[PDB]
C-alpha cells in the first residue's frame, strides 16, 4: 500500500513537474512547421506528374 | 496515516496536472488556424495495386527507402513488395498466421511481426544462405502483439493487449524494458522521429508518452471516449494523432500537454483503424472501418478528401518517408499505393 | 526500362506460384475455433485431436509435462487444505497439521514441481486424511482444480523417481497458455485447423473478428459449473457467465456463416454432482426432476435458446467428457460429418 502509493506519487510527480506551454504557442508552432514545409509535401504539392515514382 | 500523506499527495498532484493544462488553454488550434488558406480538397488516385494476400491484411510498414514495403495478412505471409514494379521481393511463411502487425526496420535488414501468439518475430532479410526463417522470437508478452517498431537493427519496441509496451534487445532476445501503465490493451505505438521516446494508444481511451531510455511514462493523454487503435507522431515530434473506435481522430500537443483538435464528421460513426500524417504534417490520413481512408486538414479539421478503393475495411495506413505516396492495406487482401 | 531487372519479375512470379499453391491448399482445410470460459475443456479437446488424429504424445513430449503435473498436484492439495480453513474443517488425524505446515515449507515458490520422497508422503498423508477428504467433497465452495483427485489418487505412480507422464496425465494437466494454440491434423480426407485462443488475456472484442468465417466454433461448457460462483463477484454464477459468453458468440455478427457446436463438457462430473446438488442453484426456475437426463437436457435447452437466429442457424449440441479419448473421437467424428454434410 504505502509502496504502491509512493509508486503512484513519483509518477504523478513525473507527469506533474514538466515544462508546459500555452496552446497558442504550441498551435502557432504547428501552423509554423506546416506552412514551412507545405511545398515539400508531395501529397499537398502534386509533384510534376511525368514519371516520378508512380 | 502514512498512507494518507501519499494519498493526499496523490490527489493534489492530479489537480495541478488538471489545473496546469487548464491554465495553458489560452487559445484553440482552430481559432489561430481559422485564418489559413484551406487545403481545398485534393484528389488522390491509385497508382499501384498489390495483390497476393488471400486473407485480410492487418498491417503494412513502408521501408525507409520509401520504395519497399511489408504487409502482413492472416494468410500466414509477410509479403515484402517493390512498390514501384509491384514485384514481390519476398513472402515470409509465418510460424503463426494470426498476425496483427509487421514492422520494416529503418535499415532495411530486418522486418518483424507478431500477433495472437504474443510473440514478436524478427526476420532477417539478409540471410546470405538464401531466404528467410525466423531469426528471433521475442517472448514475454502475455497478450497479443498489437504493434511493433524497430528503433534500429539492435532494438525494437512492442505494444500489447496485455497492457504493456516493451523494448527488446534483438541480438540477445531479452526484454530490455517493460513500459507498464496503460489499463487496457495497447493497440498502437509510434516512434518519435529520433527514437528517443514513443507514444502508445490503448483501450482505456488514453495515449501515453514513454521515455524509451527511462522506461517511464512522461505524460498521459485522455479525451477519447473509446479505444485507440492507431497512433501517429506529427512529423516534428511535438504532437501526435490518435485514431479511435469512437469515430474520431485527435491531435494532442506534447508541450501544451493536451488535446488540440478533434477530427470528426456526422455521418461517420464507425471506428478509425489507422492514422498517418502527410510529410508536412498538414494532412491527417485515417483509415476507416467503412472501407474508406479519410484525409483531413490537420490544422483546420475539415475533410480534405477521401481515398475509396477497398472492398472491406482499411486496416492499416502508411505514408512514405519522402511523402511521395500513401499505402492502404485492407481486409479485402489488396494493398493500394495512392498519389 | 526493359532489361535484366526482370530477374526480379521471374522471382516475384516464383513467389506467386508458391503463394497460389499454398493458397489452394488453404481453401479445402477445416478451421475450428474453440471457445468458452476457462476450465471448460478447450485445452483438453485440442490435445485430444493430437492423440487421436496425429502423433499423440511421445515419451519425450510427455516427460516435458512432468513439471506441470507436479505443480498441479501440489496446487491441488494446497487449495483443498486452504479450503479447510475457510470452511472450518478439522483434520481426521491431528498429526496432519504438521504435514500441512510441511507441505508449504517443502512446496516452495515457482521453479517447477518438486516431488521428493518427503513431499510425496506429506501429500499422500494429507489427501488420504478423512478431514481433507471431507473438504474435498465440499469442493463446490471454493476454487478447485478438476484433475485434483485424478493426480492425488495416483500419487504413488506420479511421485516415482523414474516417472514419465502418461498421455492421460498430459490430458489432465492445466497449464494456462496465453498465446493462441493451434493444432493441425489430417482426417477423413480433409485437413483440419483447430485454434484455442485460450487465455488470450486481452479484450476479446479486438481479435474476435480475426476468426470471422471460421468453418465452425466448438463452444465448450462445463456442466459441472452450475453450482459454482465467481471468486471476485461472489454473486455471479459461473454457468451464467458461460451463457452470456455463448449468447455473445452464438449471435455474433462475425460468426453468422459459422457452424456453432456446443460441447456440454464434463458430463462425467455433472453426472455425479447432480446426485448431490440441485440444478436450482443455477436455474431457480427449474421444476424438473434433479436427474442427469432431465437436468442435462434443461441445461442444453437453455444455451440453444440463447440463439436468436433460431431459424437460420442450428446449434449442434453434444455431451462430452473431453478427457475420454474414445468419447471425443466419436463426438468429433460426428462433428466432422455434420460439418462435411452441412457445408464443405
Ligand atoms: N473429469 C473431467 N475433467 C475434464 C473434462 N474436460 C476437461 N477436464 C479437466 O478440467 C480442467 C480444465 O480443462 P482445460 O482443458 O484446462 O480447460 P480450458 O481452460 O478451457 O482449456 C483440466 O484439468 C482438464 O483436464 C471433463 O469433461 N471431465
Amino acid at each position: 500500500s504505502i509502496a504502491q502509493a509512493r509508486k503512484l506519487v513519483e509518477q504523478l510527480k513525473m507527469e506533474a513537474n514538466i515544462d508546459r506551454i500555452k496552446v497558442s504557442k504550441a498551435a502557432a508552432d504547428l501552423m509554423a512547421y506546416c506552412e514551412a514545409h507545405a511545398k515539400e509535401d508531395p501529397l499537398l504539392t502534386p509533384v510534376p506528374a511525368s514519371e516520378n515514382p508512380f | 496515516s502514512e498512507l494518507d500523506q501519499l494519498r493526499q499527495e496523490a490527489e493534489q498532484l492530479k489537480n495541478q496536472i488538471r489545473d496546469a493544462r487548464k491554465a495553458c488553454a489560452d487559445a484553440t488550434l482552430s481559432q489561430i488556424t481559422n485564418n489559413i488558406d484551406p487545403v481545398g480538397r485534393i484528389q488522390m488516385r491509385t497508382r499501384r495495386t498489390l495483390r497476393g494476400h488471400l486473407a485480410k491484411i492487418y498491417a503494412m510498414h513502408w521501408g525507409t527507402d520509401s520504395r519497399l514495403l511489408v504487409s502482413a495478412s492472416q494468410d500466414g505471409k509477410l509479403i515484402i513488395w517493390d512498390s514501384y514494379t509491384t514485384n514481390k521481393v519476398h513472402a515470409i511463411p509465418l510460424r503463426s498466421s494470426w498476425v496483427m502487425t509487421c514492422a520494416y526496420a529503418p535499415s532495411g535488414n530486418y522486418v518483424a511481426c507478431g500477433g495472437l501468439d504474443n510473440i514478436c518475430s524478427i526476420y532477417n532479410l539478409k540471410t546470405r544462405e538464401g531466404n528467410v526463417r525466423v531469426s528471433r522470437e521475442l517472448a514475454g508478452h502475455t497478450g497479443y502483439l498489437s504493434c511493433c517498431r524497430f528503433l534500429d537493427d539492435n532494438q525494437i519496441v512492442t505494444s500489447s493487449g496485455d497492457t504493456t509496451c516493451a523494448l527488446w534487445d534483438i541480438e540477445t532476445g531479452q526484454q530490455t524494458t517493460t513500459f507498464t501503465g496503460h489499463t487496457g490493451d495497447v493497440m498502437s505505438l509510434s516512434l518519435a522521429p529520433d527514437t528517443r521516446l514513443f507514444v502508445s494508444g490503448a483501450c482505456d481511451a488514453s495515449a501515453k508518452l514513454w521515455d524509451v531510455r527511462e522506461g517511464m511514462c512522461r505524460q498521459t493523454f485522455t479525451g477519447h471516449e473509446s479505444d485507440i487503435n492507431a497512433i501517429c507522431f506529427f512529423p516534428n515530434g511535438n504532437a501526435f494523432a490518435t485514431g479511435s473506435d469512437d469515430a474520431t481522430c485527435r491531435l494532442f500537443d506534447l508541450r501544451a500537454d493536451q488535446e488540440l483538435m478533434t477530427y470528426s464528421h456526422d455521418n461517420i460513426i464507425c471506428g478509425i483503424t489507422s492514422v498517418s500524417f502527410s510529410k508536412s504534417g498538414r494532412l491527417l490520413l485515417a483509415g476507416y472501418d467503412d472501407f474508406n481512408c479519410n484525409v483531413w486538414d490537420a490544422l483546420k479539421a475539415d475533410r480534405a478528401g477521401v481515398l475509396a478503393g477497398h472492398d472491406n475495411r482499411v486496416s492499416c495506413l502508411g505514408v512514405t518517408d519522402d511523402g511521395m505516396a500513401v499505402a492502404t492495406g485492407s481486409w479485402d487482401s489488396f494493398l493500394k499505393i495512392w498519389n | 526500362l526493359s532489361a535484366e531487372d526482370k530477374a526480379a519479375v521471374e522471382r516475384s512470379k516464383m513467389i506467386d506460384r508458391n503463394l497460389r499453391e499454398d493458397g489452394e491448399k488453404a481453401a479445402r482445410e477445416v478451421k475450428l475455433l474453440l471457445l468458452g470460459a476457462g476450465e471448460s475443456g478447450k485445452s483438453t479437446i485440442v490435445k485430444q485431436m493430437k492423440i487421436i488424429h496425429e502423433a499423440g504424445y511421445s515419451e519425450e513430449e510427455c516427460k516435458q509435462y512432468k513439471a506441470v503435473v507436479y505443480s498441479n498436484t501440489i496446487q491441488s492439495i494446497i487449495a483443498i487444505i486452504r479450503a479447510m480453513g475457510r470452511l472450518k474443517i478439522d483434520f481426521g488425524d491431528a498429526a496432519r497439521a504438521d504435514d500441512a505446515r510441511q507441505l508449504f515449507v517443502l512446496a516452495g515458490a515457482a521453479e517447477e514441481g518438486f516431488m521428493t520422497a518427503e513431499l510425496a508422503g506429506v501429500i499422500k498423508r494429507l489427501w488420504k486424511d478423512s478431514g481433507v477428504q471431507a473438504c474435498f467433497n465440499r469442493s463446490r465452495e471454493y476454487q478447485l482444480n478438476d484433475s485434483a483427485a485424478y493426480y492425488l489418487n495416483d500419487l504413488d505412480r506420479i511421485a516415482q523417481p523414474n516417472y514419465i507422464p502418461t498421455q492421460q496425465d498430459v490430458l489432465r494437466t492445466r497449464v494456462k497458455t496465453t498465446g493462441i494454440v493451434e493444432t493441425h491434423f489430417t482426417f477423413k480426407d480433409l485437413h483440419f485447423k483447430m485454434f484455442d485462443v485460450g487465455a488470450q488475456r486481452s479484450e476479446r472484442k479486438k481479435w474476435i473478428h480475426c476468426f470471422e468465417g471460421v468453418t465452425a466454433i466448438i463452444f465448450c461448457v462445463a456442466l459441472s459449473d452450475y453450482d459454482l460462483v465467481l471468486a471476485e463477484d461472489e454473486e455471479m454464477n459461473r454457468m451464467h457467465e458461460s451463457m452470456k459468453l455463448f449468447d455473445s458468440i452464438c449471435n455474433n455478427k462475425w460468426f453468422t456463416d459459422t457452424s456453432i457446436i456446443l460441447f456440454l463438457n464434463k458430463k462425467d462430473l455433472f453426472e455425479e454432482k447432480i446426485k448431490k446438488s440441485p440444478l436450482t442453484i443455477c436455474y431457480p426456475e427449474y421444476a424438473g426432476s434433479n436427474t442427469y437426463e432431465e437436468a442435462a437436457a434443461y441445461i442444453q435447452c437453455q444455451f440453444e435458446d440463447l440463439n436468436k437466429r433460431k431459424d437460420t442457424k442450428e446449434i449442434y449440441t453434444h455431451f462430452t467428457c473431453a478427457t475420454d479419448t474414445k468419447n471425443v473421437q466419436f463426438v468429433f467424428d460426428a462433428v466432422t460429418d455434420v460439418i462435411i454434410k452441412n457445408n464443405l
